[PDB]
C-alpha cells in the first residue's frame, strides 16, 4: 500500500523502486494581457524518476510543444508522466525494470496503473512521506539542461554524485532530502550555504560541491539552521 | 393466467412473487400463487421466520413448464420443482383452486410497475447468468458470488454476470489510455454492446437482473454488477439517444420500487453522484434524477 515512516528502510533495500514525481511536469508564469485578461505561458518542464537506493534520475525534459493545441494541460499533465514512466520501464532491461513505482502525489495513481496494466507484477504506490523533489528545477545543472531544451529529451543523472562511495543509500537520501527542503523553503539562503566559499567548486560531472565529510556536516547543520529559522519566521515562533 | 401450487408450508416463512410479499405460519393450509401474469418472468422468493440468513428464490416463466414448490427437510428449504405431467398438474391445481388454498397475484389492472422493472429481462439470459441445464428455472439466494468476485469460490454456484473493470486491458486500448479511461466509449460500445452484449436489449436486460437480485435477495455482487453498468454508461461522451431514454425509464422505476429503509445499502453514493451531477450524461438522466432527488436527497 502506501509508503510511510513505518517501512522507511524498503527504500533501501534490494528490489529495485522508483520514486516519480510530477510536481515540475507542466510549469507557467501567469500575465496579463494587453486587453488586461490573465494569459498563461508554458516553460521547459521535467518527470523526476528517482532511484533512490542508487541514485539514478531518469530526468525527461518535458517540452513546451507536447501541450500545443491541447486542452486541460494540468489533467493532460498526468497522463503524459505516466506514459513516458511507461516508456522509461518498456525501454529498460527486464532486469533493470522496476518492482514498486511511488508516486509522490495521488493524483498520478491511476494515469500510471492503466499505463502499466502491461505489467501487473510492478506496485503502484503513493506514500505519506512530504518529499521536497519539487526543488529539483534549484540544482543549477538540472535547471540549465531544462531550459535550454528545443525538443523532448532524456538526460541521465547520478543525484548522489559520489557520495556512495562513502556513505550509505539511507544516509545519501537524507542528506538530499535536507538539501532539497531547504532549497524549497529559502532557496537564496540554501544556494549560499552551498557556493558562498569559492574553494569548494562542484566537478564537471558532478551536481554538488565536493564537500569533504567535516564540511559535509558543517553543511547540514547550516541547512538544519536555515530551515528552522524559516520555520521561526513563518509562524513568527 | 399460471399457477404456481406448494405442496405444503411446513415452515414459517415470508413469501415473495415479484414485489409482492405475504407471511405464511407454520403448517398453514397454504397451497401456492394463482393469476400470474403470463408474458413476464417472475420470482417466487423466501425468508424463513426462524432464521433470516439467506434469503432465496427462484425466476421462472409460466410458458416454459408446469412448476411447483415443495419444502425439503433434508435441504431445510422451500424447492421449486417441474411437473412432467400436463393432467396430474391440472387436476392438483383445479383441487387447490376450489378449496381457495392460493393467493391469487395482486395486480392492479392501472400498475405497469413489474412490465417497467423486467422490460428487457428474458429467461434464456437468466439461464446463461444462472447455470443450472437440468431446470428451466433458476435458483437465487443472498450468499451466491459473481464470477468477478470469485477471481479477486465454488463456481458451479456462481452468478455469471459480465466482468466489468474500468482498469483492465480489455476497458483500456494500448495507445488511448487517457482517452478510453477519462470516456468510456469504445468499452461501452465496441467491446460490451457490439462485441459481448451484441445489442442494448441484452445490455439493459442484465443490469435490469442484477438489480433485481440485489433488491430481492440483498445479493451483494449484484449490487456491484447494476452500479457497474450504469457507470459505464454514464462514464461514456457517446450513447445512442435512445439507450439514454430508456435508461431514464429504467433506473426511474427501479429508484421507484425500492423500498425507502434499504436505500443506505442498495445505493452507492459515489455511483449516483457521479452519474447525476459529474458524468457526460449528468443532464440526459431527468425522470431517475428528479426521483432521486425528491425521494434519497441525503444520499447526494
Amino acid at each position: 500500500g502506501a509508503m510511510n515512516s513505518s517501512n522507511y528502510a524498503e527504500l533501501f533495500n534490494n528490489d529495485i523502486k522508483l520514486f516519480v514525481d510530477d510536481t515540475n511536469v507542466y510549469r507557467v508564469t501567469v500575465h496579463k494581457t494587453f486587453e488586461g485578461n490573465v494569459a498563461t505561458k508554458a516553460i521547459n518542464g521535467c518527470i523526476f524518476t528517482l532511484n533512490p537506493k542508487t541514485g539514478h534520475l531518469f530526468l525527461k525534459i518535458i517540452h513546451t510543444s507536447v501541450w500545443a493545441g491541447q486542452k486541460r494541460l494540468s489533467q493532460l499533465a498526468k497522463w503524459k508522466t505516466a506514459e513516458e514512466v511507461s516508456a522509461l520501464v518498456r525501454s529498460l532491461p527486464k532486469e533493470e525494470q522496476p518492482k514498486q513505482i511511488i508516486v509522490t502525489r495521488k493524483a498520478m495513481l491511476d494515469p500510471l496503473e492503466v499505463h502499466m496494466l502491461d505489467f501487473p507484477n510492478i506496485a503502484i504506490r503513493p506514500t505519506e512521506l512530504r518529499l521536497p523533489f519539487s526543488a529539483a528545477m534549484s540544482i543549477d545543472k538540472l535547471s540549465d539542461v531544462v531550459m535550454k531544451a528545443t525538443e523532448p529529451q532524456m538526460v541521465l543523472f547520478n543525484i548522489y554524485d559520489d557520495w556512495l562511495d562513502r556513505i550509505s543509500s539511507y544516509t545519501a537520501f537524507s542528506r538530499l532530502t535536507l538539501l532539497l527542503r531547504a532549497l524549497k523553503t529559502n532557496e537564496e539562503s540554501a544556494k549560499m550555504i552551498l557556493l558562498s566559499d569559492p574553494t569548494i567548486t562542484i566537478k564537471s560531472y558532478h551536481l554538488w560541491p565536493s564537500f569533504t565529510d567535516e564540511q559535509w556536516i558543517t553543511i547540514e547543520s547550516q541547512m538544519r539552521d536555515l530551515i528552522l529559522t524559516e520555520y521561526g519566521r513563518k509562524y513568527n515562533v | 393466467m399460471n399457477t404456481v401450487p406448494f405442496t405444503s408450508a411446513p415452515i414459517e416463512v415470508t413469501i415473495g412473487i415479484d414485489q409482492y410479499s405475504f407471511n405464511v405460519k407454520e403448517n398453514q393450509p397454504f397451497h401456492g400463487i394463482k393469476d400470474i401474469p403470463i408474458g413476464h418472468v417472475h420470482v417466487i422468493h423466501f425468508q424463513h421466520a426462524d432464521n433470516s440468513s439467506m434469503r432465496y428464490g427462484y425466476w421462472f416463466d409460466c410458458r416454459m413448464g408446469n412448476f411447483y414448490i415443495q419444502y425439503d427437510p433434508k435441504d431445510g428449504l422451500y424447492k421449486m420443482m417441474e411437473e412432467r405431467d400436463g393432467a396430474k398438474f391440472e387436476n392438483i391445481v383445479h383441487n387447490f383452486k376450489e378449496r381457495q388454498m392460493m393467493v391469487s397475484y395482486p395486480k392492479i389492472d392501472e400498475d405497469d410497475t413489474w412490465y417497467n422493472l423486467t422490460e428487457f429481462v428474458q429467461m434464456d439470459k437468466i439461464r446463461k447468468i444462472v447455470r443450472k441445464d437440468e431446470n428451466q428455472f433458476s435458483y437465487v439466494d443472498s450468499s451466491m458470488t459473481t464470477v468477478q468476485e470469485n477471481e479477486l469460490s465454488d463456481p458451479a454456484h456462481s452468478l455469471n454476470y459480465t466482468v466489468i473493470n474500468f482498469k483492465s486491458r480489455e476497458a483500456i486500448r494500448p495507445g488511448h489510455e487517457m482517452e478510453d479511461f477519462l470516456d468510456k466509449s469504445y468499452y461501452l460500445n465496441t467491446v460490451m454492446l457490439q462485441g459481448i452484449f451484441k445489442n442494448s436489449s441484452n445490455y439493459f436486460g442484465e443490469l435490469q437482473f442484477a438489480f433485481l437480485n440485489a433488491m430481492f435477495f440483498g445479493n451483494y455482487g449484484s449490487s456491484l454488477q447494476w452500479h457497474a453498468m450504469i457507470e459505464l454508461i454514464c462514464s461514456s461522451a457517446t450513447v445512442p439517444k435512445h439507450m439514454l431514454d430508456k435508461l431514464d425509464e429504467i433506473l426511474y422505476y427501479q429508484i421507484k420500487t425500492l423500498p425507502e429503509q434499504y436505500s443506505d445499502i442498495l445505493l452507492n453514493e459515489r455511483v449516483w453522484n457521479i452519474c447525476l451531477y459529474s458524468s457526460f450524461q449528468k443532464n440526459s438522466l431527468h425522470n431517475t434524477e428528479k426521483i432521486m432527488e425528491n425521494k434519497y436527497p441525503e444520499l447526494l
